[PDB]
């Protein structure tokens, strides 16, 4: 039968979930640039709910210019049935990707977005091999 | 796709302990779905609409549940008689569809409330799909065209689907408290 | 020193691109919404490609309120140098995630992504290991 390295299916996820966590970076960012440009914090507080309640993120954070936070859509912590020496084999840096959000020409903040590595760290244990 | 009221009751009076003044409620909704199968979808919507905001107290999901954020299904909507935003929009959606309403004519949507100036949900029905949506809503019992809500600004809407994410935390936890997938 | 089974590395990243293409579609979606820029063709047409071009995408679909398509994005179409045989061990069907196009309380569209597992195909011929 046919296998892969599970350093293959790490690569496979890593680049998969950077990949997702910074479209999403970048297309929310377009989103909340009138909302920020506004001060309107109910309205970009929607819209990362709207984004967040449906993903699978670790975070979303959004910040002004000057990186005080105006909203922070966390997940709660989880429970893991998965032992720290299987993690540490294959866990990467904390995924975080952003956008700048722009009023024109002019910097208006940064969303910042954090993928959920809890999906990759569980499908590599349950299935992982040993030769 | 019935569904067993005898058996969810049994199922969630062991998910969340005897059911209390929330059996009565659970027996008013069986009623409801029981007897407004055959009227218009006009009046589905009104009567569902006003069910539920009669029979729920709007109460913020850190005082009901201690958490900030926390989706009820129905069943837990009428157990504790109590919810907040979304909490009104999902039981309002199921019983809908239930009652035959088309999924495509139902859409969750992401809102600002003006007067709260806050985040807000509500429950959209578009008659066809370029009408002038419905507002279904907690805030106020009255049925209007969306754009006379001045009080709300529409953010975004979505299509409800799915067979861990907060949809889909819901459908699990239906699916153990007895309904059909 | 672990391995996975390919079989299994197919589920997870089929999973892991069907995913993707929801989030996208979510994300993709509501940046569409803003300012009525789904009417705007030549400009929801590069937004659309910048989605696609950074994605690993099948395609990506935009449709009007009536159905019409207004925008088509497809993998541009190249030849697979991977052998039926092993294709066959691995073939899934791609699946379309959706997200609709808003114009405030009026539908305006929706926008369709689909995954392409031929991506997983080359990935998993790339790194298939036989023991
Ligand atoms: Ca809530
Ligand atoms: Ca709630």
């Amino acid at each position: 039968t046919y296998f892969i390295t599970m350093n293959n299916a790490r690569n496979f996820f890593i680049q998969q979930l950077e990949s997702n966590a910074q479209d999403t970076a970048t297309s929310l960012g377009l989103s909340l640039s009138q909302s920020l440009i506004n001060h309107d914090v109910p309205t970009m507080d929607s819209m990362v709910k709207a984004v967040f309640d449906r993903g699978y993120f670790s975070s979303i954070k959004v910040q002004d210019i000057k990186g005080k936070v105006i909203i922070l859509k966390k997940q709660l912590p989880q429970e893991s049935d998965i032992p720290q020496w299987f993690v540490n084999l294959i866990k990467w840096p904390s995924t975080e990707k952003s956008s700048l959000i722009m009023d024109g020409w002019m910097q208006a903040g940064v969303v910042l977005v954090a993928s959920d590595p809890s999906y990759v760290y569980a499908s590599l244990w349950r299935n992982a091999v040993e030769m | 796709a019935d569904w067993d009221f005898s058996a969810i009751s049994r199922k969630a009076t062991a998910l969340y302990g005897p059911l209390g003044a929330g059996q009565q409620r659970i027996d008013a909704w069986q009623n409801l779905l029981a007897t407004q199968k055959q009227v218009s979808e006009m009046e589905k919507l009104k009567v569902v609409n006003l069910f539920f905001n009669k029979q729920m107290r709007y109460v913020e999901d850190i005082d009901l549940w201690h958490e900030v954020d926390y989706w009820e299904t129905p069943i837990e909507a009428l157990w504790k008689g109590a919810g907040d935003c979304e909490d009104y929009a999902i039981a309002k959606y199921f019983s809908l569809r239930h009652l035959g309403v088309a999924s495509d004519k139902l859409r969750i949507t992401y809102v600002k409330a003006l007067r709260q100036n806050r985040a807000h949900m509500v429950l959209t029905y578009y008659s066809s799909p370029d009408a002038m949506p419905l507002v279904l809503d907690s805030l106020i019992d009255p049925i209007k065209p969306a754009a006379e809500r001045t009080d709300l600004l529409p953010v975004y809407s979505f299509n409800a689907e799915g067979l861990l994410s907060r949809w889909q935390d819901v459908l699990k936890k239906m699916q153990a408290e007895g309904f059909p997938v």
